[PDB]
RNA sequence: UACCCUUGGUCAGGUUGAAGUUCAGGUAACACUGAAUGGAGGACCGAACCGACUUACGUUGAAAAGUGAGCGGAUGAACUG
RNA sequence: GUGAGUCGCGAAAGACGGGUGAGAAUCCCGUCCACCGAUUGACUAAGGUUUCCAGAGGAAGGCUCGUCCGCUCUGGGUUAGUCGGGUCCUAAGCUGAGGCCGACAGGCGUAGGCGAUGGAUAACAGGUUGAUAUUCCUGUACCACCUAUAAUCGUUUUAAUCGAUGGGGGGACGCAGUAGGAUAGGCGAAGCGUGCGAUUGGAUUGCACGUCUAAGCAGUAAGGCUGAGUAUUAGGCAAAUCCGGUACUCGUUAAGGCUGAGCUGUGAUGGGGAGAAGACAUUGAGUCUUCGAGUCGUUGAUUUCACACUGCCGAGAAAAGCCUCUAGAUAGAAAAUAGGUGCCCGUACCGCAAACCGACACAGGUAGUCAAGAUGAGAAUUCUAAGGUGAGCGAGCGAACUCUCGUUAAGGAACUCGGCAAAAUGACCCCGUAACUUCGGGAGAAGGGGUGCUCUUUAGGGUUAACGCCCAGAAGAGCCGCAGUGAAUAGGCCCAAGCGACUGUUUAUCAAAAACACAGGUCUCUGCUAAACCGUAAGGUGAUGUAUAGGGGCUGACGCCUGCCCGG
């Protein structure tokens, strides 16, 4: 289902000109064919083609109270349009 | 033949090799070819139980029809090829069928020269038939020591055995090494020598010329330390000290018989001449 | 020089990864000392 | 690191000029002759690359075995991923 | 703590100005200078794992200082139907149902299966960010597939038509050598833009630029067809119109029949690219809307593009894709058209290095691709483009002493264990070149000579319609300086002897040799699941081998030779 295929947003000045040709940012629940994403995302708000492309990432380091631990990981996907546009903010 | 190479530098002074005379194409069939990897002298496991081996160039499998199994249709042969294997030259057999196989070249071969593999087969070089039928005094390649298997006597280079007379079961064979046998009624065989006769003139020249082929050294026992050979050790230079020259796993090797008397065919052996 | 430990991945997720442990008696017996003294890695 | 396997990659430039071929020469016919062709060699110089011969240096060192000046092999039993 | 504020501060060319800041030889900016340039350059693999970029900070780290960093803190960055890989194949090898063996464990091994460094496989150019680019957009392309639509099929036979899990073809491979056809880039010009010097002089005079894809239509330089076509079939396990064979008509006619292929022409591209201040309200007027305006001809030419051809022999992976043949499926397609559908991994950065291995920000190693200019045979050498760097302590003085380089009259190995080292020779052409010899060589023997720029005259060869463009000789005549391959890179030689025949390998980190091996010789073993061997045994090597073959010992090219003793 479209909460557990869709986990976050992102916001940025890459995601910011990212707008200018209706572009978005997204960040997924892991484990998620690319596919999933289109037909889902098409599901929830009716919007759809130019399909995805999407990326993952390696997690970093980081140190909070002197004790070593990682970040989280990280399935990042670039949503992109040509039908209308879609504003939650 | 034999064309001695003009020496022009060390490496070629006592050098020799054959002329290929007896070729008519130089590239095979693809269809009898068959691959080979290689192994170096060692087993199943890794290890190395036979010593020196390995180093050498890449080569392949042409395959034989030893049996001659087909029997009664004639045949025909179109050509000669080369075959790394073995020093024997081959030949290649177009038969009435269409089919195609590999077998020895025998010595004074024409090609468009017929041969046969039956029974009523009537004598020639070539043909290919049992040794019941046979006349004695006669030279034969190619023999089965069993029906059906593919032959495994006088199969290389040069001349062959000699038929010295027959009982009914067993027959009799005189080989090369001159050794004497009771061989079956019914093993299939052939007549005329083999091939290439001047295999052994070949003065291989150099090094490289054995590793090519390939094979590799061996280091003698006299000159190793103790422990890896028997003879080794010893200041300077090295005489045998114990009698009985070893192999490096004990087990002499001058004079010593190694056949073991227990084995079946030591009634058909008579007359050892050459071992 | 080239000395010792040229690293690499294949031959070390190979001989000393797990599959080969927990396809071998003797590694099997290996991975119950790792865990018996406790340590938050295997096959390093 | 040592061997071995399967599979790939590499090796500037130049010099020498065998077998054989062929043109005439020449014999009864072959041997043999002189040219032109042809381009073999664990062939010759010599950079990459490899190696470690002599020497100096360094020798709580730049380095837990190298550098600089020279040195040998470099189409082969070569080198190496 | 002592040693000691002592050794060291890890090859190297920096200087000045202007800013900043509490504070600067070390930070930013610029100008100059110097360095590499078959590279200290550019691109990727292995490898490491966020080191990448922005904004702040300077407690410790940085071998100094530090306002800075590859250190800290916060935030942020890696986009694929076509790229490397998987949904395709396979060798070596690994695993291996049943199974054979073993005291247990487990060991062997068929079927099959995994496994690439190889085989097949549909894409290009530009633009763009502080950080991503064949991934984004911009344009132009391709493959498979589904859906929709019709020009051909007609027992579901055979025919259009699908087609193997089986049969066949091809895929499919060595090494060396020469020659050739094309382009890459380079070259010097009479086409384009800018600009005329303040040092005597010069004005066709100086500087820079000289392109455009993959894809689709045509052709195409060189090669190939032991050939084309028919009929039959003792075979390719069953079948076969396919293969293979066999007999004939046409063959060497090359008609060019068929095949494959460099690359070219055209469009793609009335477009992108671009030397371009001659462009502003403007941005620091740098800058941007903005218009500027060119594709010519020559010569040179690969180490790139066909293991193609020839030669040689040491006789040169496999399977799949791909194309066919039937057994068979099955009513009966789809030409070219429109539309859509197209997954996972990786992608940042360094990658002859500060980030990899080396405990260090270490003078080491670290496969592969591109590799320009003059000089040169040349990837050699010297100096420079492209571009990158100034090496993470410096300022003084200019003593010993050590090290590294240059020189040294007279003599010239007297030093010395020993001419160790250093110096001398060194390139091209010409003359010439002994002994001995296994006739190949020795032999670059030795020794000896010439080489610069200008002017004149002349041979020439390749390339062209020709012009001129290139290439490298001879002859004379002159000029200069001590010196003409003016610097740099590049053999020291002769005679005699022992040992070894070679060339080769070896004691990784004290020995590279007279040792080891080597082709050859010789003796003995071994009649074939042969001997020997690893193993407990199966099993496997030997060996796709079959006594002109395989194993063991000893000796070491050649040629002269290989004596006596069989008691131990
Ligand atoms: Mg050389
Ligand atoms: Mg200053
Ligand atoms: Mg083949
Ligand atoms: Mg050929
Ligand atoms: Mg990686
Ligand atoms: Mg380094
Ligand atoms: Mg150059
Ligand atoms: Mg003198
Ligand atoms: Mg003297
Ligand atoms: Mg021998
Ligand atoms: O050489
Ligand atoms: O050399
Ligand atoms: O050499
Ligand atoms: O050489």
């Amino acid at each position: 289902e479209a909460r557990d295929i869709l986990k976050r947003p992102v916001i940025t000045e890459k995601s910011s000109e990212a707008m200018a040709e209706d572009k978005y940012t997204f960040d997924v629940d892991t484990r998620v064919n690319k596919t999933q994403v289109k037909m889902a995302v098409e599901e929830i708000f009716n919007v759809k083609v130019a399909s995805v492309n999407i990326m993952n990432y390696k997690p970093k380091k980081k140190r909070m109270g002197r004790y070593q631990g990682y970040t989280n990981k990280r399935r990042k996907a670039i949503v992109t349009l040509k039908e209308g546009s879609i504003d939650l903010f | 033949a034999i064309k001695k190479y003009k020496p022009i530098t060390n490496g070629r002074r006592n050098m020799t090799s054959l002329d290929f005379a007896e070729i008519t194409k130089t590239t095979p069939e693809k269809s009898l070819l068959k691959p080979l990897p290689k192994k170096a002298g060692r087993n199943n496991q890794g290890k190395l139980t036979v010593r020196h081996h390995g180093g050498g160039h890449k080569r392949q499998y042409r395959v034989i029809d030893f049996k001659r199994n087909k029997d009664g249709i004639n045949a025909k042969v179109d050509s000669i090829q080369y075959d790394p294997n073995r020093s024997a030259n081959i030949a290649l057999v177009v038969y009435a069928d269409g089919e195609k196989r590999y077998i020895i070249a025998p010595k004074g071969l024409e090609v468009g020269q017929i041969v046969e593999s039956g029974a009523e087969a009537d004598i020639k070089v070539g043909n290919a038939l049992p040794l019941q039928n046979i006349p004695v005094g006669t030279v034969v390649h190619n023999i089965e020591l069993k029906p059906g298997k593919g032959g495994q006597i006088a199969r290389s280079a040069g001349a062959s055995a000699q038929v010295l007379g027959k009982e009914g079961k067993y027959v009799l064979i005189r080989l090369r090494s001159g050794e004497v046998r009771m061989i079956l009624s019914t093993c299939r065989a052939t007549i005329g020598q083999v091939g290439n006769l001047q295999h052994e003139l070949v003065n291989v020249g150099k090094a490289g010329r054995s590793r090519w082929k390939g094979i590799r050294p061996t280091v003698r026992g006299s000159v190793m330390n103790p422990n890896d050979h028997p003879h080794g050790g010893g200041e300077g230079r090295a005489p045998i000290g114990r009698p009985s020259p070893m192999s490096p796993w004990g087990k002499p090797t001058l004079g010593k018989k190694t056949r073991r008397g227990k084995k079946s065919s030591d009634k058909l052996i008579v007359r050892g001449r050459k071992k | 020089v080239k000395r010792t430990y040229q690293p690499n991945k294949r031959k070390h997720s190979k001989v000393h990864g797990f599959r080969k442990r927990m396809s071998t008696k003797n590694g099997r017996k290996v991975l119950a000392r790792r865990r018996r003294k406790g340590r938050k890695v295997l096959s390093a």
